[PDB]
Order: structure tokens, then C-alpha cells, then sequence
């Protein structure tokens, strides 16, 4: 799960 | 891919990539402009710049494989994009750990208009  | 970078973040810093790193400063999560506001924000800047040197790869969706020898991150062989996406992510996570001690909550959900200026990679 992460970021742009 | 984001699935590996986030697991890598979590393993490294203890913090969840979302929300800790998805909308921090000017470059963590939506990078485009401004002066990075701190060490953690500079890590994201160097990270965005790392992805930037690979215009023909797909960082968010291409999966790579990595292992830990002891604490160390070691990128396993894959396609050339995968090895290089893995190297950029390894860097960011180390960079995040090395600056945990200055991580500031005031830079969470940082507003866009406060990010002024181009900075070059």
C-alpha cells in the first residue's frame, strides 16, 4: 500500500 | 510495484506507507513542484527522480522480488526495469529510516499552494  | 515499496516502507520504518508517506510534504505521493520541506520530503524527491530516469518502465505496477540477508535489502534478478525499480525503492526506504527522527506530523496532508518552485533532478 502506498503513494500516487 | 507499490505493493512492494509499501511493504518495504513498513518493514523499514514501522509506519504505514499510507498515511505516513502518501501525502507528506511536497514530493511524497504527488510530486510535481516546490522545494522539499525536509529530509523525508527529499527522500521522496530523490525517489521521484529515480523513477524519472526510467521513462519506459512502470514503477507502480511492475512487480519485483527482494530478500533480506540480515537487515539488508537485496534486489533479486528480474527484467532490467524490475532491478532498477527495485533499486530506487530500496534507496527511498533506507532514506526514510535514516530520517525517521525528524519525521514531522505538520507536513502530513501538506497543502499544494505551499509548494512553490521548480527544482531540477
Amino acid at each position: 500500500v502506498i503513494a500516487k | 510495484s507499490l505493493l512492494e515499496f509499501g511493504k518495504m516502507i513498513l518493514e523499514e520504518t514501522g509506519k504505514l506507507a499510507i498515511p505516513s508517506y502518501s501525502s507528506y510534504g511536497c514530493y511524497c505521493g504527488w510530486g510535481g513542484k516546490g522545494t522539499p520541506k525536509d529530509a523525508t520530503d527529499r527522500c521522496c524527491f530523490v525517489h521521484d527522480c529515480c523513477y524519472g530516469n526510467l521513462p519506459d518502465c512502470n514503477p507502480k505496477s511492475d512487480r519485483y522480488k527482494y530478500k533480506r540477508v540480515n537487515g539488508a535489502i537485496v534486489c533479486e534478478k528480474g527484467t532490467s526495469c524490475e532491478n532498477r525499480i527495485c533499486e530506487c525503492d530500496k534507496a527511498a526506504a533506507i532514506c526514510f529510516r535514516q530520517n525517521l527522527n525528524t519525521y514531522s506530523k505538520k507536513y502530513m496532508l501538506y497543502p499544494d499552494f505551499l509548494c512553490k518552485g521548480e527544482l531540477k533532478c
